């Protein structure tokens, strides 16, 4: 089958091996393990968790995952807890990847992981910027990607995409100047959600 | 019959792609003869 | 006199005009381009409408800036930058000067002057930066190029600049002093800021350097005195170094082989501009007073033992 | 591709690596000689921006803009080669090793490049990985990680080539390293020649690329998933 | 080889039509070359061919002295060329609508308007619908 | 291109040749024109025997499988080994 | 609910204040070296504005972010990292603001 | 006749500028690689004597590349505010003529129409080398066509 | 066929023109209403109506892959001209 | 395969030959003048540059420029108001509202494409399913004043107009490949 | 109203307002504020230009998509004046010459123009006529501009009954006439005042709010047919005024005693110059005048807006004259002017 890409079991086989190693390690301190299909392993602790978790993948000899990808929140707000942190780990030696996940609101931080991980001292700034999701222990945690005085983290989803602040240039102050936003075109959202299921597989039970 | 894009029969031909740097002007010792000597002359 | 001032003046400026016009072209032709061919007959027209525009544009008033020093530097700029040129020897001198060698030395050194006014008066962290490494710069080159000066004048024995070409008669000075004309000619960069050792004017590290703040009229005004300088020290290199046969019944036939020899030596100037990368303002100071004092002190102590070793003591005209 | 679980055509995936490799070539020629233009040697920028502009012309060619191309589709690519693209591609290819041993000529065995180069920006490899550095920043340091050999995505497996890899992790090793991947690059664009496939350019998955023009007005499933695939 | 250059730089002197060909030539184009003449359109541009410059180089212009009553000798811009000539002059095929000429629509336009920006001649934008709100007109006659 | 005094000038002075290899095109384009090619047909261009529920790629992902939700060292692969050195250039 | 650094209402006021204090200390320099064209006591007042537009919430964990984010305001106005146009965005002098009666709300638009 | 005098005056006061103007090394954007296209040798800036000054105290025209966002306004109305008084501004690309991509984001100043005067359009996301070298043509021509001397004749 | 206003306005093909008291006829002066002279309301009617045999034809709008896509209309109604969607070019039975 | 590109520091016994060369390398600085030498050999060539508004560019049949609205070969705007080109223009620069045309075809009342706004990728005329949408390989279409680079319906209708004896000859040319 | 001028918006930049202003000599200082804040609330405004593009191109950026229109137009045809009026609905008038040219006298740009202008505005039927003239105007006023100011008045009111005659004071601005005017004197080394600023008295006001007077004043419905005194903030004596003015800029204060004669003779032939002149003879005698008090005459407050003081708003305005050694110097630093009721 060309069309298909192959899929091979060796990685899911040792992957899930690699999951179990993990949640056997750490069982006050890893939530849940998915070995998922296209062959990642994903590993989701507590808010607690994230320091011992990445300095035991950082440190450790069947790890040795010593340089982290990135941090990342996505935002659904349908939870309790709207901020899926991740952290994209990267093993120099054993090849492999680990997407470890953690939940946040904006009210309940994650200690950061500048104290194991300096890829990251950047990495807080900008899901702190951008999500309103702080963090501790921090050296100068600062809003970095939006303005100096956007009132507003941009990336979650209350947040609208045209935003509320635009500026124009106004000859009065012989400054540039900060409106409430109105458009010349509005954003046209489509509704590209088809009403059939899609994958058979994937479906939420009533 | 298609007529798609396609290397020629017998292939390309060798692409160079090593670095391939002459040894010009000439050796040290007798450039140094050279410029040595220019002051013998000059200063006579 | 007067006659010989303006018809001096004048084409000294259209020729440094045409050197920023070959400057251009030259750079270039160097890069791949073919230079500012669309005004003028083949680029003519091009440095006339520079000044043109330069000088038909105004100039700021910064509150920052001091005025005074403001409006004194460049006009400091541009008349010693011509200025240097009137001891210059060419067959017969605009003015023979007793000593013209350390004319041309200290107002080199006010040229740079001119350039740190403007460095500290233009009141900016970008112009202060200028400021301090025009500075250093000089730092670096002006012990250095004065001993190479005094090491060559030690086989000329005045500081007189006709008697470079009745020195330089037989041979040239390039053939008993190549260790001297290759330290010179590196110095001379990091004298009037060339791509090698151009620092000061910056441009890659940061944005003007003694112009930052400095708008057209008195930035044009220094781009004068700089490519002024820079045809102002081609020729002094070329009278000095590579200076051609002199015929007391023919001063115009010398007068051509030292124009094609003073093009040749500015085309070398632009195809070093277009041939090195640059300095540093640290590295700069460093090999100007490590790779070079110690071997223009060494060049000092032989050209002093040359009138000793060889016996040729020079004579005093 | 992955999350829909799809695997290109050959054709596409070494279309993919040939042009990932000429853009490769793309950004290490921009990244060396406008490197060269902060530093303050201007004239590589010149020299290699006629080349640049030469590969602007392959892509348009291949896709139809400059820069930003929009060519490589999920699901294969866009469109096919123009006919007697690869025979250019060969003639450029030819030639542009001489450009990299002028530029190497001026730029690598020289003092002032090599006295403002060596010994600046000294990377630790422990401290490299704790800093999150990648690819070149590795490479420089020393650390032998390149993804086109140690994790091969699309056809990068078949080709063959080497990694450059530095000793002493400055400004100096970064940029050899760079003008060693451009001679890499060179060798996967000779490969990717020799080896190109016939077939097709995007995948026959009608539901995860768009139907061909000519299927499209005369095959009504064409017309349906060309509809839902656009919109 | 030397003077075989020298009598091709006299051949393209003396080639481009006498002196006030010549110095037009020289400030309009800046560029003193000469080859074979491809075609001239409808209004007056003279397209040149010299196979023996670079791919790019090898097709040229020497445009027009009128165009849509303009005086264009010293002001030339990128679209005074006609569309039909504009895929020959940009090198997207090899052949010339002298040679191959395409295919002609009875709506299409007999001469290009060129690019027109600060002009009375200027497209300007406006919606292109109708009242989509039509109002309530008042009665001519009042209630009593 | 220039004559034979300006190109061996260039010759000399670059340390290679260069009318072998030129950054400018001459001829080694070819025609802009073309013939037009025929795009064949794909594995999926079948009258017969071809269904998208075998052809799928969309629907043989499932969802994710959790391993840990509420024996010796574990390795995520075997530890991979480090390269060789080039057989053209071992060093620079 | 875990909190953040201020465990509790009058150690979050204890912080706010030191906020407030060095906002206070902080004011005079920013306008006289940015240049700036605001009265020191209009910033002052604006300053005083901007906390009692926030000042009606309980919750110890939203004012201790506050703190963090008037921290940020904070270490980019005393680094001069806000200019003379992102400080004076606050004012907002390019804008009248909206009528508070119901009668020119009703007159100037559709706004409820 | 003096309104002949005025106009040939203002002919030889225009053509320098048209001639011999000097633009900004500018940057911000995928753009920035196509002014640095411009200055390449296939379509040239330095043939028409176009000449990448980094000063803004010294450009002559601002060439805006791209995306202007936010942060980047006063960073961009500062620069122009301190060129001198003949400013030109040229926005290449369509994220600089009306914002191309980014017309909807938070942060994008919805072209440079916005917060300077500019005095041509020039769009693509790739305007190609030769597109805004006929745009710096047609600014040419533009401030060849502007009558300064001629309105301060007729005044 | 461009049709004008009383206040030289031309009409444009879609039927859009602007009042007499509209303020956004301001952008008209000094410049110019691009209007096109070849209308498609008024390009089809040159069209001769096809004298076919075929009880249901097939249209592609010439070309092949140029045109629209092959579609199929009936010409059973005699009395109506039959015509493509995509393009309008008027189809007819023969008897 | 990895590879070295900077590990040649040993001591190697340097004997007066290449000690000499390598004190002929320095204090003369020679590879500068072979850097020089370089540029003397480049400087030596006939340019890359063209002359552009007399020798202009080299480019491609799908070089993708002006928007345009095509026509069919006899008579007849080809557009019909299907609006899948906006739900695939990422810029949302298009807004085609329309109507019935009262003759009992399908066209539309309103195009209107954004020129300050819009990508230039050729997904409208990928999308287009009559190939009605287009774009013709202009580049010389940069203007003064923002009103004009917000093409409505009749600018696209006579640039297409304008550039049909070009566009039809580039989709005739390039209608195999796609 | 019409089907596009109904005001269906939120008063920014692409909300329409449905003001449709010609604003006649809006390339200046006045006209370059209240097209500012005209666009600030949104609105298709009709800007005719007698000078460059490039002059007016700063105006460019003051509204939103295709909501400024720049016509040129010459001041002798009334075609130029008809085909910017005949499309709006309110006329915005500033024809403003402080100096006289050869083709322009001191009368004729503040008579005749306006004339035309209302005029052509009374044949196209707008709603609105906003003619800005002086305060002082009158027929026995010194300085000529006043007296061509008072006439033209009376045949504005002629040929335009319904005409708004907004009547500013010496309006001050970031370039303006009346405060750079005032602190330019530092290149003289002293200030030639007259009388000592002793027989004299202004008000200086602010032009955002005679612009946001204006726009006031457009949107007023009941304002229709009135003469706005415009006068607003605290009356300052002369010797106060230049004694505020260059104890704010820091530069030496020596206020020279001249009298009127000698310094308007100074001025007289200070005026020569064929450009732009420093100062004109006029403008000496409009600095001896004294703007007085307005009985019964409506102003800033009954139209909608406060006026902005000058302290609050001369460290905007007098920040272009001073030195690096007084540059940071803010309002506290500085002594205010004395406020007499004169
Ligand atoms: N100092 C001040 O600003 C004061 C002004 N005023 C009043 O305010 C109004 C506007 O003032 P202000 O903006 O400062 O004045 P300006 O000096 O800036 O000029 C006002 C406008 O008038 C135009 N104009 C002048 N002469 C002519 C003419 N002959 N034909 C056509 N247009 C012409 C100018 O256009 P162009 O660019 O072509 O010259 C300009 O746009 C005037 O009525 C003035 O009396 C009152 C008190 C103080
Ligand atoms: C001008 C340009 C720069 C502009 C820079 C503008 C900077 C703005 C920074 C962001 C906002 C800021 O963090 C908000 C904040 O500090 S706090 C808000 C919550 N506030 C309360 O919850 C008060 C509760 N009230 C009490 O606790 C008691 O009533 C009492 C007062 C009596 C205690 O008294 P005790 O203590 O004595
Ligand atoms: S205009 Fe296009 S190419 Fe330029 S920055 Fe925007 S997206 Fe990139
Ligand atoms: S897809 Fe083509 S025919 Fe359909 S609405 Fe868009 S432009 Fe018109
Ligand atoms: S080219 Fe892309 S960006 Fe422009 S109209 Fe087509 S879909 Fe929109
Ligand atoms: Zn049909």
């Amino acid at each position: 089958r060309p069309t298909v890409r192959p899929r091979s079991d060796v990685t899911h086989k040792q992957l899930s091996a690699f999951g179990e190693y993990v949640a056997e390690i750490l069982p006050k301190y890893v939530q849940q393990v998915q070995v998922s299909c296209l062959d990642e392993l994903e590993i989701c602790i507590h808010p607690d968790g994230v320091i011992p978790t990445l300095t035991f993948l950082r440190d450790h000899t069947n790890a040795q995952f010593k340089s982290l990808a990135d941090l990342t929140a996505v935002d659904v707000p349908t939870r309790q807890n709207r901020f899926e942190i991740v952290y994209n780990l990267l093993s120099l030696r054993f090849n492999s990847r680990i997407r470890v996940k953690t939940y946040a609101d904006e009210l309940t931080p994650i200690d950061s992981i500048v104290s194991v991980h300096i890829a990251a001292n950047w990495y807080e700034r900008e899901v702190w910027d951008m999500f309103g999701v702080f963090f501790f222990n921090h050296p100068d945690l600062r809003r970095i990607l939006t303005d100096y005085g956007f009132e507003g983290h941009p990336f979650r989803k209350d947040f609208p995409l045209t935003g509320y602040v635009e500026l124009r240039y106004d000859d009065e102050v012989k400054r540039v100047v900060a409106e409430p936003v109105e458009l010349a075109q509005e954003f046209r959202k489509f509704d590209l959600n088809s009403p059939w299921e899609a994958f058979p597989a994937y479906r939420q039970p009533p | 019959k298609v007529k798609q894009d396609m290397p020629p029969p017998g292939g390309y031909g060798p692409i160079d792609y090593k670095r391939n740097l002459p040894r010009r002007g000439l050796s040290g010792y007798s450039m140094f003869a050279v410029g040595i000597g220019a002051l013998i002359f000059g200063y006579w | 006199f007067f006659i010989n001032i303006l018809t001096l003046l004048v084409p000294i400026l259209i020729a440094m005009a045409f050197l920023t016009l070959v400057e251009r072209k030259i750079l270039g032709y160097m890069q791949l381009r073919k230079g500012p061919n669309i005004v003028g007959p083949y680029g003519i027209l091009q440095p006339f409408a520079d000044a043109m525009k330069l000088f038909m544009k105004e100039p700021m008033r910064p509150l920052t800036t001091s005025m005074s020093l403001f409006i004194i530097a460049p006009t400091l700029s541009l008349t010693l930058a011509l200025s240097l040129w009137v001891p210059l020897p060419m067959p017969h001198p605009l003015i023979n000067l007793n000593l013209g060698i350390l004319f041309i030395l200290a107002t080199s050194s006010l040229s740079v002057y001119s350039i740190l006014w403007s460095g500290w008066a233009s009141n900016s962290k970008y112009s202060l930066f200028g400021a301090l490494r025009a500075v250093a710069q000089t730092i670096s080159y002006e012990v250095t190029m004065a001993i190479i000066l005094l090491s060559v004048l030690l086989m000329n024995g005045s500081y007189s600049l006709q008697t470079l070409i009745t020195t330089q008669e037989h041979m040239w000075l390039l053939l008993p002093a190549w260790p001297m004309a290759m330290m010179w000619f590196i110095s001379t960069l990091a004298e009037t800021n060339r791509a090698p050792f151009d620092l000061t004017e910056g441009e890659s590290e940061l944005v003007s350097g003694f112009n930052v703040e400095y708008a057209a009229g008195p930035f044009a005004l220094f781009f004068m005195a700089e490519y002024t300088n820079i045809i102002l020290m081609n020729a002094l290199t070329t009278i000095i170094f590579l200076g051609p046969l002199y015929y007391i019944n023919l001063p115009e036939l010398y007068s051509t082989n030292f124009m094609m020899e003073a093009l040749l030596l500015s085309s070398t100037f632009l195809w070093i501009r277009a041939s090195y990368p640059r300095f540093r303002y640290d590295q700069l100071m460093h090999l100007l007073w490590k790779n070079f004092l110690p071997l223009t002190l060494a060049l000092c102590m032989w050209h002093i033992s040359l009138p000793i070793f060889t016996a040729g003591v020079p004579p005093y005209m | 591709e992955k999350l829909l679980n799809i695997q290109p055509p050959p054709r596409a995936q070494w279309i993919r690596v040939l042009f990932g490799e000429i853009t490769r070539i793309l950004n290490h020629i921009m990244a060396v000689t406008t490197h060269a233009l902060d530093i303050g040697a201007m004239t590589p920028f010149f020299w290699m921006f006629e080349e640049r502009e030469k590969m602007f012309e392959f892509y348009e060619r291949v896709s139809g803009a400059r820069m930003h191309a929009a060519y490589i589709r999920p699901g294969g690519v866009h469109q096919d080669l123009p006919l007697g693209l690869l025979d250019d591609i060969y003639e450029f290819s030819k030639n542009f090793s001489l450009r990299i041993d002028e530029v190497e000529e001026m730029l690598t065995n020289n003092r002032i490049w090599r006295n403002r180069t060596v010994d600046i920006g000294v990377v630790t490899a422990e401290d490299a990985l704790n800093y999150g550095f990648s690819g070149v920043m590795l490479r420089g340091s020393g650390i032998q990680w390149d993804l086109r050999k140690t994790q091969p995505y699309d056809v990068y497996d078949q080709v063959e080539f080497d990694v450059p890899i530095g000793s002493r992790g400055d400004c100096y090793d970064r940029y050899l390293c760079r003008v060693e991947e451009m001679r890499q690059s060179l060798r996967i664009i000779e490969q990717c020649l020799n080896k190109m496939p016939p077939g097709e350019i995007k995948v026959d998955d009608a539901k995860v690329s768009p139907p061909k023009r000519a299927e499209m007005k005369t095959s009504m499933e064409s017309l349906i998933h060309h509809f839902k695939l656009y919109t | 080889e030397l003077v075989e250059v020298l009598k091709r730089g006299v051949q393209q002197v003396t080639g481009h039509g006498g002196l006030r060909g010549l110095l037009r030539v020289f400030f309009r184009a800046n560029d003193i070359r000469i080859g074979t003449l491809v075609g001239e359109d409808k209004y007056g541009n003279k397209y040149y061919e010299d196979n023996k410059q670079f791919f790019g180089r090898h097709r040229w212009v020497i445009y027009t002295t009128e165009m849509n009553g303009k005086n264009t000798f010293w002001d030339v811009d990128g679209s005074m060329v006609p569309p039909e000539w504009h895929r020959w002059l940009h090198c997207m095929t090899d052949d010339p609508p002298t040679t191959n000429p395409p295919t002609a629509r009875k709506f299409i336009w007999t001469n290009h308007k060129f690019n027109v920006s600060a002009t009375p001649e200027q497209y300007v934008p406006y919606s292109t619908t109708r009242k989509k709100i039509h109002e309530w007109v008042p009665p001519s006659t009042p209630y009593k | 291109s220039a004559t034979r005094v300006i190109q061996k000038l260039r010759n000399w002075a670059s340390g290679q040749d260069l009318q072998a290899k030129l950054q400018l095109r001459y001829q080694e384009i070819a025609k802009r024109t073309q013939p037009p090619p025929k795009l064949p047909v794909g594995p999926s261009h079948k009258l017969s025997n071809n269904y998208y529920c075998t052809r799928d790629g969309r629907r043989e992902v499932v969802p994710p499988s959790i391993i840990m939700s509420s024996k010796k060292a574990v390795t995520p692969a075997p530890p991979m080994k480090r390269w060789e050195l080039s057989k053209d250039q071992p060093y620079l | 609910v875990k909190p953040i650094f201020s465990r509790d209402l009058n150690e979050a006021k204890r912080r706010v204040r030191e906020l407030y204090r060095a906002w206070y200390r902080e004011v005079p320099n920013t306008v006289h070296l940015m240049q700036l064209d605001i009265t020191v006591k209009q910033g002052r007042d604006k300053v005083r504005e901007m906390f009692m537009k926030n000042a009606h919430v309980t919750d110890p964990r939203v004012v201790d972010l506050l703190v963090i984010k008037g921290k940020m305001e904070l270490q980019e106005t005393i680094k001069v990292w806000k200019q003379r146009t992102h400080v004076m965005r606050f004012f907002h002098e390019t804008e009248t603001p909206r009528p508070k009666d119901f009668l020119s709300k009703f007159y100037m638009g559709h706004d409820p | 006749r003096a309104e002949y005098v005025v106009t040939k005056l203002d002919d030889l006061i225009n053509w320098a500028r048209r001639s011999s103007l000097w633009p900004m090394t500018f940057g911000l954007a995928c753009c920035a690689v196509e002014m640095m296209h411009m200055a390449a040798p296939r379509y040239d800036m330095d043939r028409f004597g176009v000449v990448f000054r980094a000063s803004p105290r010294q450009a002559d025209v601002m060439i805006v590349a791209g995306t202007l966002t936010n942060k980047m306004a006063p960073a961009l109305r500062k620069v122009y505010d301190q060129m001198p008084e003949p400013r030109y501004v040229v926005s290449m690309g369509s994220c600089a003529n009306g914002g191309g991509y980014y017309h909807y984001s938070y942060s994008v100043v919805r072209g440079c129409d916005r917060i300077v005067p500019v005095d041509i359009y020039v769009p693509g996301c790739p305007p190609t080398a030769e597109a805004l070298l006929y745009g710096i043509l047609q600014l040419q021509r533009k401030i060849k066509r502007e009558q300064k001397l001629k309105i301060w004749y007729r005044r | 066929g461009v049709q004008v206003s009383p206040s030289g306005e031309k009409i444009t093909h879609t039927g859009q023109v602007y009042d007499e008291k509209d303020y956004r006829r301001v952008r008209f002066v000094d410049r110019q209403k691009e209007v096109n002279e070849n209308f498609a309301i008024d390009l089809i009617a040159q069209q001769p109506v096809n004298e076919v045999e075929h009880r249901i034809i097939a249209c592609d709008g010439g070309g092949g892959a140029l045109g629209h896509p092959k579609v199929y209309i009936n010409l059973d109604k005699e009395t109506k001209t039959g015509t493509c969607g995509y393009c309008g070019l008027q189809f007819k039975q023969h008897h | 395969t990895y590879k070295y590109v900077n590990k040649k520091e040993q001591e190697s016994e340097v004997d007066m030959k290449s000690a000499t060369d390598n004190a002929a390398r320095i204090l003369m600085w020679t590879e500068l003048i072979r850097g020089l030498g370089m540029t003397l050999s480049y400087l030596f060539r006939e340019p890359a540059t063209i002359n552009y508004p007399f020798e202009k560019g080299p480019l491609s049949p799908r070089f993708r420029g002006e928007h345009a609205l095509r026509r069919y070969p006899s008579g007849e705007e080809r557009c019909i108001a299907c609006k899948l080109c906006e739900a695939i223009c990422p810029a949302q620069a298009i807004t085609i509202e329309a109507e019935p045309r009262a003759d009992g075809s399908r066209r539309t009342t309103r195009y209107d494409i954004d020129m300050t706004k819009c990508i230039y990728c050729g997904f409208c005329q990928e999308a287009c399913p009559v190939d009605a949408i287009v774009e013709g390989p202009n580049f010389e279409f940069s203007t003064e004043t923002h009103e004009e680079l917000l093409y409505n319906k009749e600018k696209l209708l006579n640039n297409g107009d304008k550039w049909e004896a070009e566009i039809a000859a580039n989709i005739q040319a390039d209608y195999l490949y796609r | 109203l019409h089907h596009a001028v109904i005001p269906h918006g939120k008063g920014g930049r692409s909300s329409v307002s449905g003001v449709v202003a010609t604003v006649f000599g809006a390339t200046g200082f006045l006209g370059r504020y209240v097209v500012n804040h005209l666009g600030r609330m949104g609105s298709q405004v009709i800007i005719p230009y007698r000078c460059d593009v490039y002059d007016i191109m700063h105006l460019r950026l003051m509204g939103d998509l295709g909501q400024l229109t720049f016509l040129e137009w010459d001041a002798r045809d009334k075609d130029s004046i008809r085909k910017a009026v005949q499309h709006s609905n309110v006329v915005i008038n500033l024809i403003g010459r402080e100096w006289e040219t050869r083709n322009f006298d001191f009368e004729d740009v503040f008579v005749n123009i306006p004339r035309a202008i209302a005029q052509a505005s009374k044949e196209a039927g707008v709603e609105r006529f906003i003619h800005v003239s002086h305060l002082n105007a009158s027929m026995k006023s010194s300085s000529k501009s006043l007296r061509s100011k008072a006439v033209g008045e009376k045949e504005v009111r002629s040929v335009f009954p319904e005409a708004i005659i907004i009547r500013p004071s010496d309006i001050f601005g970031r370039e303006d006439r009346f405060l750079n005017h005032f602190a330019n004197y530092r290149w003289f080394l002293a200030v030639p005042l007259v009388s000592l600023g002793f027989k004299t008295v202004k008000q200086p006001v602010y032009v955002a709010d005679v612009s946001k007077g204006i726009v006031n004043a457009t949107k007023d419905p009941d304002a229709v047919g009135k003469t706005f005194a415009f006068t607003g903030p605290n009356r300052y004596l002369l010797f106060h005024l230049v004694k505020y003015i260059f104890g704010m800029t820091h530069r030496t204060f020596i206020p020279y005693p001249l009298p009127l004669f000698v310094y308007s003779w100074i001025g007289k032939l200070f005026g020569l110059s064929p450009f732009e002149p420093w100062t004109t003879k006029d403008k000496v005698e409009r600095i001896h005048i004294s703007d007085v008090m307005p009985t019964d005459l409506p102003g800033l407050e009954d139209l909608g807006v406060q006026p902005t003081p000058l302290e609050l708003k001369s460290i905007e305005v007098l920040r272009r004259h001073r030195t690096y050694r007084w540059l940071s110097s803010e309002i506290e630093e500085t002594k205010p002017a004395k406020t007499v009721n004169y």
